[PDB]
């Protein structure tokens, strides 16, 4: 098996492509077998780097027309003479088309390979696929693409690895009444197809040297709005004609150009293409895709209605655009060598997205949200023995399932957090200078992590920055080994101690680390609200008077959580923190109030502080009005809800949250004139939503009356929605849970007739809050019907059902019952496993999960393999955590609830 | 009595792939009873009434601005004799004619020129 190259997952080094030409023709009507198909041809010019008698190229779900007895024709280039083909074959597991030759190709000679093929325009959201939408009574069909990571092979045969960069000459044959789009501008006007005038032919300029996973082909009846950016680049926002006319693409137009030129100037690197199209698709798997010159989006990540979309929707739009535009530099111009280093793409994009979004909306202060949405989001998983390093060894990443698995919170959020810290010990101006050199040197090339350290070292040296050692040796600690440390402070002594933080002390770390899980940590600090000097921890244990205290003094580490680590303190320092939070919490920075809450709850799970200490840190929240500290508490306590919302402990917890949030809810009731205004400050808008959501969810009668009143008022006037978009997610879900069949049906019809995906998303999620088990079962059957819920929203909707305490048993039973059938057929098996198992806290549930593993082990879990192992680790920890904390927690809530 | 009527119509380029916020592809600006080769349409009245007939579909609308004119089309007021034209009247005012996309682009699609004497 493995002896043969066509049974191995990495391409041989024998051939290297130079240039492709591809012609594709989508058929937007089904054939007599009921299939939407595309017909195509292609020629790849490649160079023989090493003599070989076989051509191995990627091919997936493509049916080839035979020419002269074989699936390809091989021709010579500039005198070259190609050997005869013995036979061709398709190797499905490795997704190869293999051409066995009778002779050997000659080193350094060039060859050209012609192929003619057919494929399905399936609704699977991968490769060359189809998207549909209603315009009037007509169902329109769109041909569009999604190649990342390894689906370019699904639209035409190619050497489909990111380091086999090449130029591409795209031609699209399309109905005459439709527009064709690709990475580049068309090479002349669209001409009629001589064979049939009902079709036109659009040829596009040759792309730059590029990875196959960045190609894009789109055929649509879409319209657009355009604006030339201040750096010469033409921006166009494409979407369904009704959305464009209504102005739902106007906000994207307002911010796209400026962000693109901001990035160009910030990194001193021009955007080399003449245009950058943004297009929103009705059917799309991820949030967006950074195809060079033709960025594709989910409608809910690009389109925005000022009167019906919420501020959180607005943040999503500008953030994703910023994320996709950042990829133009980190990903498209400079590309990863192999998927094991994916963070070089997604880590930078997830960090740089905040700089670009902050430039576009400077009044929002979005950069602060990185602590909640990235740092603490990924620390939950990075605190497991089953996590994985930011830069995995390349030998370990081979299959498409292994590759897809790494589009996860490590590569995205941890990558963002190590860059946030990297860009903090060095200045952002020193950081951006090093990256400018990195981008210039490796333009149109591929990089590994060591390539970046070198150019950051060049900046360190030119700017006279003094570090404890090289950028290489500091950042390898955060890149080549998994996890993060917990820095324990003893203020009586001033000693610091670091160690690998694990949510469960009994977890078994099996992955070895060449650094034995010790980091070089840049430590900031404040003393009584006053920043001290920076300090570098370079060993397991150190001592410095910067962390010693006297009398009423208290210190905090990790100012504004710039560093990727958790902090624990001696008992006495904690007490003075808590005393400070009770007397005047403003003395502690807002971000560090969230740190105090989140760190203590996680420390308590790890048996490093008493759970009552973490809960005592939430007592001051009854006087807190800011968004970040409340959201940190609500997120940490969502674990308590997961563990206890099916037990006697939930009552007392709800009463505690009711007590803590009621003054804040009444404050906003006043500040908004009984909910007819919204706060001016964005963060205050989000705290209002959480106050309403928390009050209603924990039984504040005033909020329950308010949300059901607003919803009933809406049903009496369906065409005039009285609910501000910021409150719709909460009002819809709580009105559905409190109501019955009438409210569920009304929202279902509103979802079916929705003209704005932002609105459909809120309705889709609120329909899962029903308290009627029969309604939830019926809704579950809808999620797998593509005519009722788009396949792109299937798993997301199922996850909404499992979050309902009544839906938990329904979905888990459904997953156990239908996994084999499910697995075949766009569908995140990883996220669903994560969602349906996070409530598990008993030996019985662990037994079922173990049996679930055994019953499906041989078929496999694909890109959900790590998710399952992490579910097992967390379930075992949950069992121990509940036995050890149930009575303590029950008593704490009961006493502090009065 | 006499009416002074300025008609302003415009159309967007037909799909597919139409640019919704671009300058309208078709523009028809007509000042009633005006012949370019004869010159300004001047007032022959004891009293006259100005009428603006601008197109309006969805978020697109036509408008006439005040420009560098001490008055505005519609609110005109004593007169010696007032003249209107769609070509330059040296010594007069210029009222820009715009095609406006609500909350987005505005496009100048023409110019009304006015002239008057005191009296
Ligand atoms: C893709 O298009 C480019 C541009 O038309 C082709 O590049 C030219 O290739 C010919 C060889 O046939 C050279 O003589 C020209 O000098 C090249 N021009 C440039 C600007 O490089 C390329 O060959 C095409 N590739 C394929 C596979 O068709
Ligand atoms: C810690 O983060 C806060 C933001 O959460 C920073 O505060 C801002 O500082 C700027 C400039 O000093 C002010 O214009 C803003 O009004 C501040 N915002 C708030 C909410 O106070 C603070 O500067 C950060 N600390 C450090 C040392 O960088
Ligand atoms: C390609 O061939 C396979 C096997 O013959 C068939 O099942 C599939 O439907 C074909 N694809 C198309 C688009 O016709
Ligand atoms: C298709 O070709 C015809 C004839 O050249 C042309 O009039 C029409 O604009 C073309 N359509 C597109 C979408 O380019
Ligand atoms: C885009 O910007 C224009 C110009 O500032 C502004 O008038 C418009 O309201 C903005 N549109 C949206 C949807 O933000
Ligand atoms: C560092 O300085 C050298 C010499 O001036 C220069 O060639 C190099 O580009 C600089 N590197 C950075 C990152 O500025
Ligand atoms: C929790 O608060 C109580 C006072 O109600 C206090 O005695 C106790 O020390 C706190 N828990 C800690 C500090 O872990
Ligand atoms: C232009 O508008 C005038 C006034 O509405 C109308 O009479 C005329 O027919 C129009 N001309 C064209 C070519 O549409
Ligand atoms: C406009 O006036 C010129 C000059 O008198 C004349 O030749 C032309 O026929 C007129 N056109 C119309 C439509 O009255
Ligand atoms: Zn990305």
């Amino acid at each position: 098996d493995q002896s043969k190259a066509w049974n191995r997952y990495r391409l041989p080094n024998t051939l290297k492509p130079d240039s492709y030409r591809v012609t594709l023709r989508p058929y937007l009507t089904p054939n007599d077998r009921g299939l939407y198909v595309f017909k195509g041809s292609s020629t790849v010019r490649f160079t023989c780097k090493e003599a070989t008698d076989v051509i191995i190229i990627h091919s997936k779900k493509l049916n080839y027309t035979l020419s002269q007895g074989h699936r390809v024709v091989l021709r010579g280039v500039g005198g070259s003479q190609p050997p005869d083909i013995d036979k061709t074959e398709l190797v499905e597991p490795t997704e190869y088309l293999v051409v066995h030759l009778k002779g050997s190709l000659v080193k350094d000679s060039q060859y050209e390979m012609d192929s003619e093929f057919e494929g399905e325009l399936a609704d699977d959201l991968a490769g060359f696929y189809r998207s549909e939408y209603m315009e009037g009574n007509v169902r329109k069909v769109v041909a569009t693409t999604q190649m990342q990571a390894a689906d370019a092979r699904k639209s035409f045969p190619c050497f489909d690895e990111p380091a086999m960069k090449a130029e591409f000459n795209i031609t699209l044959i399309h109905p005459k009444d439709l527009t064709a789009l690709s990475n580049m501008l068309p090479k002349g006007p669209s001409t009629p197809l001589p064979e049939d005038p009902n079709w036109n032919v659009t040829e596009f300029h040759t792309t730059p040297k590029m990875s196959t996973y960045l190609l894009a082909f789109i055929v649509s009846e879409f319209d657009y709005v355009e604006k030339q950016a201040s750096n010469g680049v033409l921006i166009r926002i494409w979407a369904r004609p009704s959305a464009i006319a209504a102005g739902h693409g106007d906000y994207a137009l307002n911010v796209t150009g400026p962000i693109l030129n901001f990035f160009a100037g910030h990194y001193d690197t021009p955007y080399p293409l003449p245009k950058s199209d943004q297009i929103g698709l009705p059917d799309f798997n991820a949030g967006a895709m950074e195809n060079w010159g033709l960025v594709t989006y989910r409608e809910n990540s690009l389109l925005f209605d000022p009167l019906s979309s919420s501020s959180s929707n607005k943040e999503r739009v500008v953030t994703v655009i910023a994320h996709e535009l950042a990829h133009q530099w980190f990903g498209n111009l400079v590309t990863i060598e192999w998927w094991n280093d994916l963070w070089l793409n997604e880590g930078f994009a997830s960090y740089v997205e905040y700089l670009g979004a902050d430039y576009a909306e400077p009044t929002w202060n979005l950069k602060d949200l990185m602590v909640l949405n990235d740092v603490y989001r990924v620390m939950a998983v990075d605190a497991l023995a089953s996590s994985h390093p930011l830069s995995t060894p390349a030998s370990e990443i081979n299959t498409p399932a292994q590759i897809s698995e790494l589009f996860d919170a490590i590569s995205y959020s941890k990558g963002a957090s190590v860059l946030r810290m990297l860009s903090s010990f060095l200045s952002e101006d020193v950081f951006k200078q090093g990256l400018a050199s990195y981008l210039h040197t490796f333009a149109y090339q591929n990089t590994i992590y060591l390539n970046l350290w070198d150019h950051l070292q060049e900046a360190v040296n030119n700017r006279s920055i003094q570090l404890p050692t090289t950028v290489r040796d500091i950042m390898n600690r955060w890149t080549l080994q998994m996890g993060f440390p917990v820095i324990t402070v003893d203020t009586s002594t001033g000693t610091l101690s670091q160690e690998h933080f694990l949510l469960d002390p009994d977890s078994n770390v099996t992955r070895p680390s060449e650094f034995n899980y010790v980091w070089i940590v840049p430590i900031t600090s404040i003393r009584d609200g006053r920043q001290q000097q920076d300090y570098w921890l370079i060993d397991v244990r150190a001592q410095n008077d910067l962390f010693s205290t006297s009398g009423n003094e208290w210190v905090l580490l990790n100012l504004n959580v710039t560093g990727y680590y958790r902090v624990n303190y001696d008992e006495e320092n904690w007490r003075k923190i808590q005393t400070q939070l009770q007397r005047d919490h403003s003395a502690i920075p807002v971000i560090n109030r969230a740190q105090i809450i989140n760190d203590a709850f996680n420390l308590a799970s790890a048996h490093k502080v008493p759970v009552t200490l973490a809960l005592n840190n939430t007592l001051f929240l009854i006087e807190e009005r800011q968004y970040m500290p409340w959201e940190a508490a609500l997120s940490s306590l969502s674990y308590f809800k997961l563990m206890f919302d099916r037990s006697e402990v939930y009552g007392p917890m709800k009463n505690y949250l009711k007590k803590q949030v009621t003054p804040l809810f009444i404050h906003f009731r006043n500040n908004t004139n009984n909910w007819r205004e919204i706060p001016e400050n964005l963060m205050d808008q989000y705290s209002e939503v959480n106050a309403i959501s928390t009050a209603c969810s924990n039984g504040v009668p005033e909020c329950e009356e308010m949300v059901s009143g607003l919803f009933k008022q809406w049903m009496e006037n369906p065409n005039n929605n009285p609910i501000h978009p910021n409150l719709r997610s909460t009002v819809y879900c709580n009105a559905i849970a409190q109501g019955g069949e009438e409210e569920w049906d009304f929202a279902w019809e509103q979802f079916r007739n929705a003209t704005l995906v932002n609105e459909a998303d809120k309705l889709r999620a609120a329909l899962a809050c029903s308290k009627e088990l029969w309604i939830l079962n019926r809704y579950l059957s809808y999620t797998l019907n593509p005519d009722l819920i788009r396949k792109q929203d299937a798993t997301s909707t199922i996850i909404s059902i499992t979050n309902n305490v009544i839906g938990q048993g329904l979905v888990w039973d459904f997953v156990q019952s239908n996994w084999k059938k499910l697995f075949n057929d766009s569908f995140s098996f990883s996220n669903l496993i994560q969602a349906v198992t996070r409530r598990f806290s008993t030996e019985y549930e662990l037994q079922q999960l173990e049996q679930f593993k055994k019953d499906n082990e041989e078929t496999g879990f694909g890109s959900g393999t790590r998710a399952l192992e992490q579910a097992l680790e967390k379930t075992k920890a949950n069992i121990k955590w509940v036995k050890e904390n149930k009575e303590v927690v029950l008593q704490w809530f009961t006493e502090n609830s009065k | 009595h006499m009416f002074i009527v300025l008609y302003v119509n415009f159309e967007l380029r037909r799909g597919p792939g139409r640019c919704y916020n671009c300058r309208p592809a078709v523009v028809n600006i007509t000042l009633a009873n005006f012949n370019e080769t004869k010159g300004p349409l001047c007032v022959d009245t004891s009293h006259f009434t100005t009428q603006f007939v601008g197109v309006k579909f969805d978020r697109w609308s036509a408008s006439i601005n005040t420009g560098n004119c001490p008055f505005s089309f519609g609110k005109v007021v004593k007169f010696g004799s007032v003249c209107f034209s769609l070509k330059d009247i040296p010594g007069g005012c210029a009222m820009p004619i715009m095609a406006n996309l609500a909350n987005l682009n505005s496009h100048n699609i023409g110019t009304l020129y006015v002239s008057w004497s005191d009296g």
